[PDB]
């Protein structure tokens, strides 16, 4: 995916830490070379095709190097609670239409001008509850935008029971109030979701949304029939894809950018993150300034995208091997 | 260098982008056997009776389906023990399992030593019976391939104090001027500019011609350039014409034989040439045609049969003289060798081959290692140039100064727009280049193994 | 910023500031020239019209 | 997909263990804990 | 690669295999389905989009379904034993270049009117065993065969010590006459390579070779200095190469055949087969016929691959399911 | 069998018999055709400019 | 030493070769070297940083990087996208000579 | 630097930097008045403010 | 001899070290001042003309502070070792002319185009043992080499017997087949010379060479009778002809560049290196920043010699001082 660059950026992935240029067996594999005088870095990478080694960098003209972890990475899905607002009445009006509208920005164009409204319908009875009407809410708005004819996968509808408001349950196209059986219903959660992602086309982008409602009469008077509420994320979309798309744009600058220009003939470049894991970063930024006239700098940057397991493993020895090659003090994850 | 250079033709192009061409190759083929099964399947091995005897039945398999039903397809020893594709092939997962009868009058059977591994099929025809025929044949097609060459930026520059604007020679040591040959002239000039606007100049050529042709390819096979450049872009080196030639058709030797090389010679004019066109003009060194000269002889040495004679020859041919009414002089070097075909062996010394500077491992016979170098540049004739130096259209070069008061190149004694101030002068100049020859197999070279990694 | 047909590939894309030749091979804006006035027919003594 | 640069930006895998401005990048798995990133 | 059809042939991945169509999670699953009138068959597999299903075979119009093992697909590689023979000399003759002519038949192009001739030189002199003959000729061998700069591939070196006649010590242009420090060396061993290969546009390819020796003046006589016979290979070539590019070809019935053709507007076909594994493979021919006039035949090639472990645990599992499920006796290799 | 330059993807591939379209999108003979003259431009009130 | 694009020194008798160019050594082309950054000092001689270009993954024999060697200048490459400056020039003297009765 | 690709030029007579870029450069200076601040009413609503 | 300058360079002799501006009597008294906030460091130097300073360095922008011995600077003289290959002949083969070839390859002028041999005859006869084929060869070479009379032998010439294998046997044309009487000789040894030297005009050159044999004639071929193969240098051209250049340059740069020019109508110049000892070096490069719209840099570089004595101890104190004063942390050599 472009991006912007302080004029360059490169990206290097850490797979496997080992300690000698001569243990450079598999791809991925990557070490960090240091002088014992501390005056530059770099790193010896595992390419598919054999060996390579990354832009020296002076230690003295280092401008910031920062560990990131994937949890900051990880986009958190906007939740918004949906209820009654008991002002104008805890329970629904039994012959009011309560229509929901969820309007849409950044659908299919780019811009916030691109706007797109889905609904979601309740005419509501004489001995109707709350938990009945937030059940039929959430089949309305499922049957519009959790179905399997829309192009897009706007929102994910749930329902929290106030036996269990921690637990979740989903709602599609294809549930029925039968397998919805509690009688305790308190509010309805609409989160955003990941939306499809292809390398090097489809950069990883999200459509939000605001629950908007219409108006119903109460007391022969026009009133918002609820509250939208946002809440604490709970699910996030992991940076995988985000890697990936980096990675794909940062070996166009130290390799092909003809990616594909030209089916036929064309030059295969074998990226080397999986789009299912989770990565933790670590970006250095730092220049080159020249000798007297030459005095500007060439500012660069290159990230090192290695594998999380929950504990930021395989970045804290790796920060530890940098640190003691080139005596910077970096911050572990 | 320049004039080894200058006989090649120029490609001239719109941009700097990597660029290829098509390579449409041959097409007949023959089909190599992966085993040979009894009518029970059971494989045939090596030491074995012959099977197909009395025309019964076998299955012969491929790595290929090549072969239709009805046809007769044939072994190494064709047309004696021919086979017909009695029926369709029913594939092993990429193996085409035929069964076959012999279709010659063959009553005794095949060998079990035709039927292996290695052994090659081709296409006879299919007959069919004079009435009541049925269906049998099919035909087969093929596809070509391409290649892709790549360029290269270079950079110079040169910063002069800007005092040096009119700053005149006392000469009392004569003043030199460094020539592309390598000779010193003494010059009559008493500005110093005069001698900074001939080695940028100088050294810039030198930069483009040895690039042009002694580069080298700074990308892996996974399409990386491996050498990152300052400013942190990484670079993009191409391949000289050598690196782009060498790596088809180059022998390494330890030694020189007159056996050797027109085995090499003649197997590829057999391969390639016809019985003219077999004319072989080869380029070397001084000290080549010398070991040239001396394997000839040890040659033609071997010729016990004939007898030489210097009626004919004239290796001792009578010279007028005052010491003597009859005095003789005495020498003779081959140079040719017509070996028993049209392929003939003539050559072209060129001092490219001798220049020490550039070349520095030395023969222990004497020289430079690469003057016992012997390159044919040219096989055959090519209806385009095989090799062409590339250039850019309007994008060549680019020229600009770095200076702040004072311009010792150009003489302005007053900037309007100053770059800096510390009184000084910088020159800049950057280039881009490149080369490509189409076919790296239609030159042959014979090196010595000093000269190899 | 979803997909509207079934197989659409590509996605609306951004960049702000410098680009780089990256940024136009990213985007589909820089392709190899084919060189047409060039052919490499393979050499050989064709012994089948014989 | 396209970023912003700051003149470049090259990354690195470690699957094993005038200013001109550049920017280096390592990646890392994560096992939960921040392991093979604090190992970088 | 593209091979021939008999009208058609489908290709499905065996990756693990099922009980059930519910079982079916992952992208290789597979399941034989069948009824228990054992009159039709179907191959319900995973795919990285959803379940699909292979065409129906009518169990009463099979024309043959055979597994093929792994080993029947390697491609042996044909390998000679170099020697000088005794009738000329026992041991090298001074003086006299042992020249020795390697001949390949396909080379670039793919007829056998394509050649390429390489060479290997060694001058003898007195006091020259075998051994160090052998040594010396070796040496040239790979110095214009196994350099760096060869476009190619072409042959692979070796040497065997007489004490240890099993193991082929190898040869390559880095090799110095130091690193090989036996006397009783007895052969040159020049074994064909492994081509490159890159999925869908190279296909697996070898390049055939001969040796050709050279005359030598013995006694006065002009004589061949050497015996090349073949001896049974001991390295094959996997077919993992083999089953990618046959998927390739054969992912393109069921789906897209524009296969990268315009870059950016194209269907990006997700295969299963791994260049790095062993598969066996069950081939199954059937056909369809028509009604009362439209008896044509149609013949269908429907294939099954399953990675070897080195038993053939994973394919004969699954045919002896097919067997349970429809009545064949497929054999299990 | 082989190939001869560093970057070359392309071998010689050959079939027999019978030619499916799969056979034609093997040897790159198969394109999507680009439908120029249909194009759509997304519908939106662009309240830009004003 | 070279190996994996490592970088090491070529110690010099005097200052002749500068930022940037590629200098070659008896192979000429076989191990390419460029110059990363210009001659630091130590009295009169000449120590240069460098690192192995043409695909160099392996290194460069140590019997090649020994007293005596001799070195040229190759050229001067550079990146196609925002080039600072490298290389320079260089010059020469002459000598006589003398008699008398 | 050595060459502009904004104007075109490609020979630098007087280089700025010896990187070779170009960076452009615009500024304006402009204002805006108004006369009398009673002459103009407005109803803005509250959640727009705070 | 013309030395490359960054912008500028330096050079001040250190012959004693003060510790105070009050304690520099004797010209090369050295003391080096810096402030207690070690913003700032220089140098006074006793003159012989009285007392100057180094330009300051700002100790923020030092860039390398190196001292390098004396060894590091003296050119070791290239050996050899000529040596009758046992391959060929372990002994002289009668009636062949042992011809040997010295080439010179930068003869007088630069390039290695200028080359120039000098040759060695030695016809062998019955019973010549090899020692007496290496004195008659020794002899051959000498009177054809030293046999000018003028400056010097392009190289010398020396034997080595079996009894003393370290101890050399100097061979020129004065010296006498009766002055070479042990029979134990096994090889040839040919050491280049150190050409002279004149402060200012005549730079420590050499003149390199390869000795090319020629070929004889043993059992049926032309053949090289002998290798040249190196030994390791056992003399080095000591220093001080090499810092005396130096300054005669480097004392352009503080005082007057012309030197002779205008020869009676010139400035005495005393320079203050004795060119007959040895010297250590003390390099420190630095540059120049200005305030504002001036962030050029101007580099330039202060050498400080002092006389090495066995163990460096001129250049370790002076070393010392310099880290207590500025700062630094120079490491003692």
């Amino acid at each position: 995916m472009v991006i912007s660059i302080n004029q360059v950026r490169q990206l290097y992935v850490a797979k496997a830490l080992k300690a000698n240029t001569a243990a450079l067996t598999t791809a991925g594999d990557i070490v960090p070379k240091a002088d014992t005088a501390k005056t530059t870095l770099y790193f010896q990478s595992m390419s598919p095709a054999g060996i390579v080694a990354s832009d020296k960098i002076n230690l003295k003209h280092v401008l910031y190097a920062k560990a990131t972890p994937s949890e900051a990475l990880a986009h958190k899905l906007v939740r918004y609670s949906v209820t009654l607002d008991a002002d104008v009445s805890a329970t629904p009006v039994a012959g009011q239409n309560y229509i929901l509208r969820l309007a849409f920005r950044q659908y299919i164009g780019l811009s916030e001008e691109d706007q797109y409204f889905k609904y979601g319908e309740v005419i509501a009875r004489s001995g109707m509850t709350a938990s009945d009407f937030y059940k039929k809410m959430a089949i309305s708005l499922a049957k519009n935008l959790e179905n399997k004819t829309e192009s897009t996968p706007l929102v994910n509808i749930y329902l929290i029971s106030a036996a269990a408001a921690s637990t979740d349950v989903p709602v599609t196209s294809a549930t029925k109030e039968s397998d919805l059986t509690a009688t305790d219903y308190n509010q309805i959660i609409i989160e955003e979701t990941e939306q499809p992602w292809v390398l090097g086309m489809m950069p990883q982008a999200f459509i939000p949304f605001t629950p908007q409602f219409l108006t119903i009469t109460v007391d022969g008077e026009d009133r918002l029939w609820g509250v939208a509420t946002v809440v604490t994320p709970t699910k996030t979309v992991p940076d995988g894809h985000l890697i990936a798309d980096l990675e794909y744009f940062c070996m166009g600058a130290r390799g092909d950018i003809y990616r594909g220009m030209g089916y036929p003939n064309i030059i295969k470049t074998t990226y080397l993150v999986d789009p299912g894991a989770v990565y933790d970063v670590l970006d250095i930024h730092y220049f080159y300034t020249g000798s007297n006239e030459s005095v500007q700098k060439s500012e660069k940057t290159i990230t090192l995208v290695a594998v999380d397991d929950g504990s930021h493993t395989a970045m804290n020895a790796l920060i530890g091997a940098i640190n003691t090659a080139s005596g910077l003090t970096i911050a572990t994850l | 260098l320049d004039t080894f250079l200058n006989s090649f033709p120029t490609r001239e192009f719109e941009d700097d982008n990597e660029y290829y061409w098509d390579v449409i190759g041959s097409s007949r083929r023959n089909i190599p056997l992966v085993e040979a099964r009894d009518e029970n399947g059971v494989v045939v091995a090596a030491n074995a009776a012959n099977v197909g005897v009395g025309t019964s039945p076998f299955y012969l398999v491929f790595p290929e389906d090549w072969f239709a039903d009805g046809e007769v397809i044939v072994g190494n020893l064709n047309q004696v023990y021919p086979f017909r594709i009695l029926g369709d092939a029913r594939m092993e997962g990429t193996n085409a399992v035929y069964k076959v009868e012999l279709m010659g009058g063959n009553t005794q059977g095949v060998p079990a030593e035709r039927l292996q591994q290695g052994e090659r099929f081709s296409i006879e025809f299919a007959p069919v019976e004079k009435e009541l025929s049925r269906k049998v044949g099919d035909v087969r097609f093929t596809s070509p391939v391409s290649m892709r060459n790549e360029w290269t930026t270079i950079r110079i520059q040169h910063k002069v104090a800007g005092n040096k604007l009119n700053k005149k020679l006392a000469m009392g040591i004569p003043m030199v001027r460094n020539l592309e040959s390598g000779k010193q002239v003494k010059d009559t000039a008493n500005m110093w500019m005069h001698y900074v606007d001939w080695e940028v100049e100088l050294q810039f050529d030198e930069y483009k011609n040895n690039a042009m042709a002694w580069g080298t390819s700074n990308r892996n096979l996974n399409g990386e350039y491996m050498n990152f450049g300052k400013s942190g872009n990484a670079i993009k080196t191409g391949a000289g014409i050598f690196e782009q030639t060498e790596v088809a058709n180059t022998m390494y030797y330890n030694t020189f034989s007159l056996k050797l090389l027109e085995d090499a010679l003649y197997e590829l004019s057999a391969s390639k040439l016809a019985m003219d066109d077999r004319l072989f003009v080869i380029k070397t060194g001084e000290r080549g045609a010398i070991q040239f000269h001396k394997e000839v002889l040890k040659t033609v040495s071997g010729w016990t049969t004939f007898v030489l004679d210097n009626n004919s020859t004239r290796v001792v041919e009578k010279v007028q003289s005052r010491l003597h009414s009859n005095a003789l002089s005495a020498g003779f070097q081959f140079v040719e060798y017509k070996a028993p075909n049209g392929v003939r062996v003539r050559l072209d010394v060129d001092p490219f081959y001798d220049d020490p500077v550039r070349n520095k491992i030395l023969h222990p016979m004497g020289g430079v290692a690469f003057s016992y170098r012997y390159d044919i540049w040219y096989i055959g004739t090519m209806d385009q140039p095989n090799i062409f130096k590339c250039k850019i259209k309007g994008d060549n070069e680019y020229r600009g100064y770095q200076w702040g008061i004072r311009n010792p190149f150009t003489g302005q004694k007053g900037n309007p727009y100053m770059s800096f101030d510390e009184d000084s002068a910088v020159i800049h100049r950057m280039a881009t280049l490149g080369v490509c020859v189409l076919d790296p197999t239609r030159t042959m070279s014979l090196i010595p193994a000093i000269l190899q990694g | 910023a979803g997909k509207l047909g079934k197989f659409q590939m590509l996605g609306f894309q951004h960049w702000k500031g410098l680009t780089s030749d990256n940024h136009l091979g990213a985007i589909f804006q820089q392709a190899p020239q084919k060189a047409t006035n060039l052919m490499v027919q393979l050499l050989a003594f064709y012994r089948g019209k014989s």
